C-alpha cells in the first residue's frame, strides 16, 4: 500500500524548534515531489513548499521562507520539516503531501494522518474534571477543565454509555489551557436510579480520572 | 551515428581451429588511448557475457582462447583452440558515442563432415482434426549442415505459404541439427486431398529425396 | 495588422516612440542590428516555417497572456508560437528547418524566463530546462533565469527575443525540453539599395515624390 | 500570487440534491491543456482526500456523484446526489505557481 | 556476489505500458551506470539507452526517446524501465547490464537474467497437445498447438526419456498463437512394447498436460 | 590536427584535473590560443574525458572566465557534427596564466610572442609575387612612383 506517515503529535515552546517526519511507503519515494502543509485549529489549509526528494531541492512560500527546512534522507525514503523560532500562530496540524504524478503540478494525492503541533508556554498541567449535574428532567453532563496539552479524551460509565453522548471539542483560554464538556441526553426517569460516571484520560500527562454525576 | 558493421553472419569451422570474426565500423572508435569496441558471447537463452573489452582487454574469468585485435574502424575477434563451448553467437559493440550501437550477430557453428538427414513424416491426428485445424509434419533428424531446405507436396501437387518450420540449435551430442516443418490446413482443405508429402534438397544427398503418405491407410 | 497584407515597400516607416511592440517584457537581442538589418530589406516572404498544426502534434500550442491581448481577449504574438506541454509530458523536441529558399532567412525564436519555479513546471512540466540554438556556424544554448521581477504590463516573468539569418543551404536546429517561444513564421528576405527607415509621425497621403524624409517628401530639382 | 477565492462558505443542502461549490481565481490557472485547479474533501480530524485534479479528472476510488466542471479563472465543484457521507470541508487549491495557495473552505451541512 | 535480478517475464497489451525492474546486488548502485538492452527474439540486440543511479539522469536512443522512461530507487539499488503505447515488435528479451567500470565508456560486464516481454491481443488461451504418431521405423512426436503465452515446456515419460529428445522451438502463427514440436529419436523394435506418453507444462495458464503417442 | 594546438584527451580510463600554468616571462605581450570542444553527443564528452559535466577555467590578472561545454546535433559541417569554439588573449608580461579542466580542453601547443610594427597591416588579394621590391604596397599591385597622390 501506497501511504505516507507521520511522526506523533508534540508540543514545543515558544522560540523552540520543531520536527515533523514524513516516512513514505509503497512508491519509489525519489519520483514524486513532497509537499508540507499546515491547518491552523478550526482554520483553512496553507502551503509551506515542496523538497524534491531525489536531489533534496527545495522550495518554501515567502510566510515560511526563513523559519522552514525540508530535508529527506532517502535511505528510509523519509522527510522532514524543521520549523525554528516557533510563534503561538504555528499551532497546527502539519501534514505530508505527496504529488499524484511526476514532472507536471499535479495535485496532492496521498497524505499523512497529520501531525499535531501545539505550541504555548505550559508544563502538560493535568485535567482537573467535574461534574455537571441534574436537578431534573435534563440530561447530565461533565466538564474538563484547564488542561493542557491536547488531545484529552472523555468518555462515560466506561465506554458503555454511546447512546446520546456529546463530546464537545476544546476551547483555547487566555490562561493558556484548554477546557472542554461532555454531555449525555436521557430519559429522566432512568436518573437518580441508574448510577453515571463521567471517565476522562490525558494520555500526555498519563493521568486518567474518573467522576460521578448524580442528581 | 556509427554503425558496427559485422561478418561474417556465421562461421563453419572444426575444433581446434582458429575463428576469426572481423567488425568494423562506418567511423573511428578509437581515442582515448582506447578503442571503444567490446566483443560479447551470447548462447541460446542466455544474456551476453563480455569477453573483452576496449577491443584488446580480456574480461576476469574469461578463457585466453580469446584474443582481440585491431584499431581505428577495422577489429577482430579470433578464437582459438574453438571449443564446444564456443558455440554461440558474437557480438561487436562500440562506447564511442552515443547511441552504442551493436553489430546484429555472428553465428558459430561447429563444422563436422556432411550427413543427410533422417527424414519422416506424421500425418496429422484426428485430435488435429477434433480441434477444427490439421497441421502436417515433416522432419529431419541430426543432419549436417543447416542449408536444407523442404518443399511440400499433395496430391503431386506444389503447395506453398501454408506452412512453417523450426530448427533447434546445434547439439553437443553429434553437433547435428534437426528440423521440423508443418503444413497446416483446415479439415475441409483436409479432405480434398488424398497425399501428403515434403521433399528436401541438403547435400547430404545424392538427389532431393521425398517422403510421402496416403490419408488413413491403414 | 500588418502580417497578411504587406511584403514591400519603399521605405519603413515608424513613430518616434511607438508603444505597441514588445507585448510581453523581454530583451530584443541585437535589435538595433536587426533594425540595420531590415533597413536594407526592400521586401520579403512570411513563411511558415514551423507549421503550427504539424510541426508540434505532441505540444500544446495556444499558449497565450494578457500581455499581448488583442480586442479584448488575450492573445500572443502571430510569428511566434508558445509551446507548452500536452498531457503532462513537454518531450523533447528536435525541429530543423533547411533554407532552401535561395534567400537569407530571418528566424525569430525566444526564450520564456517564468516569474518561478511553479509555473516554470505548470508550462513545461521541469525545473531545469534549456534552449539549444545550432546551425552551421550559430550555435547557443539558453538556461531560463526564473526571478520576481517588476510586474512590466502586469506580467512578471520575461521573453529573451532572438534571432538570427540562416543562409541558404544552412540547417538550424532546436532542441528544447521547455521554455521555449518557438517560430511559427519567418522571414525571407530581399536587400534592396535605397530602402532604409525613417523614423517620424508625419501623415500620408497618395502623393508620390522622388525624395523622401522624416518631416515631408522633396519635389523639387535643386541640389541641396 | 494567485489568489483562490472559493464560494460560499457554507453550504445547506439536503440528501439527493445538488451542492455547487464555486471557486475562483485571481489569474487564470489554465494552460499546458490544463487547467490546474484541485478539488479536496477533508472531514473532521481527518487530513483532506483528493476528489479531483485538474479541475476535471476524478481521481481513482472516488465515487462519480463528484464532477468537476470550469476552466480559465472561474470552476465548479458539483455533488450529485448529496449523501451523509459528503458533510465535510471542501478546498480549491491551484498547482498553477507558487506559492500553491488553497481557498479557505467550503462546510457543507 | 556481484549480480543484476531482473522482475520475471510478462505480457501486455499493445498500447499498453510495461515496467521492468534490475536490482542489483553487490556493488555500491550508485557509482556504475545502468543500460538497458533489447533483443527482439531470434535478431540481434539493440542499445535502449542507460540512467546513471546517482543523479537519475538519463539517455535514450531516439527510436526510444518518445516512449522509454528510466529511473531508480537508490534505497533498494533498483532501476526500472517504462516502455509505454507498446507496439507488437517491441516484443523481446529486455536485460540491464552495467558498466564494467566508471567514467569512461567502458563495456557491459555485469548483465540481467533478462526479462521477456511478449506484446499481442492474447488472452494467455491453453495450449491444445495432440500426438505425432509413427507407422513403422522412425522416430515419434507429440504437438503443441496454438498455445500463448511462452513459455511452455515439453518433456516425456514423466522425465525419464531424455535419450534422443529433441524439442524444437515455437514459431509464432499469424493466429497469434504458438505452436511447437517435441520429438524422439528411438529404435523401432522397442515401439509398440515401450509405452511413451508426452507432457507439458504452461505455468501461465496453470495447465498441465499427458498425452501417450503409439503407433 | 592543428599544430599550435593540442587535443588533449583522457588517458588509461581517467581525465586527471589539470591546473598547469605559464608565466609571461619574454618582456613580450604572448598571444595564447586554446579551444573548448563541444561534442555532438554525451557519449563522445564521456568518451574523450570521462566525465559528462566538465568545465574549462581559463584565469590570469585581469582575465578570467569559464567555459561549459553544449553537447548537440549539429548540422554535419565537415563531415564533423561537433564544434570547437577557440579563444585567445594576450598575456602581457610578467602576468601568468593558468588552465584548469576536467575536459573538454583543446589546450595550446605553442604561442606567440609578439613584436608590434607601424606600416605594417594586412592586405587582402589574390595578386602574385615576384621578387620584385617596392617602397608602397597594394592589393592590386605595387606603387614605384615619385607622385603624391
Ligand atoms: C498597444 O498599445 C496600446 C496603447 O497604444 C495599449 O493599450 C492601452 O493603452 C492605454 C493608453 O491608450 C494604456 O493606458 C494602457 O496601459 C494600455 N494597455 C495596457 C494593458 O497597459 C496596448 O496594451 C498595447 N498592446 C500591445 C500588444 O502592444
Ligand atoms: C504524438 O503522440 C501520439 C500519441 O498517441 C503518437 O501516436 C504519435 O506518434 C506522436 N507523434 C510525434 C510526432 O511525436
Amino acid at each position: 500500500q501506497v501511504q505516507l506517515v507521520q511522526s506523533g503529535a508534540e508540543v514545543k515552546k515558544p522560540g523552540a524548534s520543531v520536527k515533523v517526519s514524513c516516512k513514505a511507503s509503497g512508491y519509489t519515494f525519489t519520483g514524486y515531489y513532497i509537499h508540507w502543509v499546515r491547518q491552523a485549529p478550526g482554520q483553512g489549509l496553507e502551503w509551506m513548499g515542496w523538497i524534491n526528494p531525489n536531489t533534496g531541492g527545495t522550495v518554501y512560500a515567502q510566510t515560511f521562507q526563513a523559519r522552514v527546512t525540508m530535508t529527506r534522507d532517502t535511505s528510509i525514503s523519509t522527510a522532514y520539516m524543521e520549523l525554528i523560532r516557533l510563534r503561538s500562530d504555528d499551532t497546527a496540524v502539519y501534514y505530508c503531501a505527496r504529488e499524484r504524478g511526476t514532472g507536471a503540478p499535479d495535485a496532492f494525492n496521498i497524505w499523512g494522518q497529520g501531525t499535531l503541533v501545539t505550541v504555548s508556554g505550559a508544563s502538560t498541567k493535568g485535567p482537573s474534571v467535574f461534574p455537571l449535574a441534574p436537578s431534573g428532567t435534563a440530561a447530565l453532563g461533565c466538564l474538563v477543565k484547564d488542561y493542557f496539552p491536547e488531545p484529552v479524551t472523555v468518555s462515560w460509565n466506561s465506554g458503555a454509555l454511546t447512546s446520546g453522548v456529546h463530546t464537545f471539542p476544546a476551547v483555547l483560554q487566555s490562561s493558556g489551557l484548554y477546557s472542554l464538556s461532555s454531555v449525555v441526553t436521557v430519559p429522566s426517569s432512568s436518573l437518580g436510579t441508574q448510577t453515571y460516571i463521567c471517565n476522562v484520560n490525558h494520555k500526555p500527562s498519563n493521568t486518567k480520572v474518573d467522576k460521578k454525576v448524580e442528581p | 551515428d556509427i554503425v558496427m558493421t559485422q561478418s561474417p553472419a556465421s562461421l563453419a569451422v572444426s575444433l581446434g581451429q582458429r575463428a576469426t570474426i572481423s567488425c568494423r565500423a562506418s567511423k573511428s572508435v578509437s581515442t582515448s588511448g582506447y578503442s571503444y569496441i567490446h566483443w560479447y558471447q551470447q548462447k541460446p537463452g542466455q544474456p551476453p557475457k563480455l569477453l573483452i573489452y576496449l577491443a584488446t582487454n580480456l574480461e576476469s574469468g574469461v578463457p585466453a582462447r580469446f584474443s582481440g585485435s585491431g584499431s581505428g574502424t577495422d577489429f577482430t575477434l579470433n578464437i582459438h583452440p574453438v571449443e564446444e563451448e564456443d558455440a554461440a553467437t558474437y557480438y561487436c559493440q562500440h562506447s564511442r558515442d552515443t547511441p552504442y550501437t551493436f553489430g546484429g550477430g555472428t553465428k558459430l557453428e561447429i563444422k563436422r563432415t556432411v550427413a543427410a538427414p533422417s527424414v519422416f513424416i506424421f500425418p496429422p491426428s484426428d485430435e488435429q482434426l477434433k480441434s477444427g485445424t490439421a497441421s502436417v509434419v515433416c522432419l529431419l533428424n541430426n543432419f549436417y549442415p543447416r542449408e536444407a531446405k523442404v518443399q511440400w507436396k499433395v496430391d503431386n501437387a506444389l503447395q506453398s505459404g501454408n506452412s512453417q518450420e523450426s530448427v533447434t540449435e546445434q547439439d553437443s551430442k553429434d553437433s547435428t541439427y534437426s528440423l521440423s516443418s508443418t503444413l497446416t490446413l483446415s479439415k475441409a482443405d483436409y479432405e480434398k486431398h488424398k497425399v501428403y508429402a515434403c521433399e528436401v534438397t541438403h547435400q547430404g544427398l545424392s538427389s532431393p529425396v521425398t517422403k510421402s503418405f496416403n490419408r488413413g491407410e491403414c | 495588422e500588418l502580417l497578411i497584407s504587406r511584403e514591400s515597400w519603399s521605405y519603413i516607416v515608424e513613430k518616434p516612440n511607438p508603444e505597441n511592440g514588445t507585448c510581453y517584457p523581454g530583451h530584443f537581442a541585437d535589435y538595433e542590428e536587426l533594425r540595420e538589418q531590415l533597413s536594407s530589406v526592400s521586401s520579403f516572404e512570411r513563411f511558415e516555417i514551423f507549421p503550427k498544426e504539424s510541426s508540434w502534434p505532441n505540444h500544446t500550442t495556444t499558449g497565450v497572456s494578457a500581455s499581448c491581448s488583442h480586442n479584448g481577449e488575450s492573445s500572443f504574438y502571430k510569428n511566434l508560437l508558445w509551446l507548452t506541454g500536452k498531457n503532462g509530458l513537454y518531450p523533447n523536441l528536435s525541429k530543423s528547418y533547411a533554407n532552401n529558399k535561395e534567400k537569407e532567412v530571418l528566424v525569430l525564436w525566444g526564450v520564456h524566463h517564468p516569474p518561478n519555479i511553479g509555473d516554470q513546471r505548470a508550462l513545461y512540466h521541469t525545473e531545469n530546462a534549456y534552449v539549444s540554438v545550432v546551425s552551421s556556424h550559430y550555435s547557443r544554448k539558453f538556461t531560463p533565469e526564473i526571478a520576481k521581477r517588476p510586474k512590466v504590463r502586469d506580467q512578471e516573468g520575461r521573453i529573451n527575443y532572438y534571432w538570427t539569418l540562416l543562409e541558404p543551404g544552412d540547417t538550424i536546429i532546436f532542441e528544447a525540453n521547455g521554455n521555449l517561444i518557438a517560430p511559427r513564421y519567418a522571414f525571407a528576405l530581399s536587400r534592396g539599395f535605397g530602402s532604409g527607415i525613417i523614423n517620424s509621425n508625419a501623415p500620408m497621403d497618395e502623393c508620390d515624390a522622388k525624395c523622401q524624409t522624416p518631416q515631408g517628401a522633396i519635389n523639387s530639382s535643386l541640389p541641396f
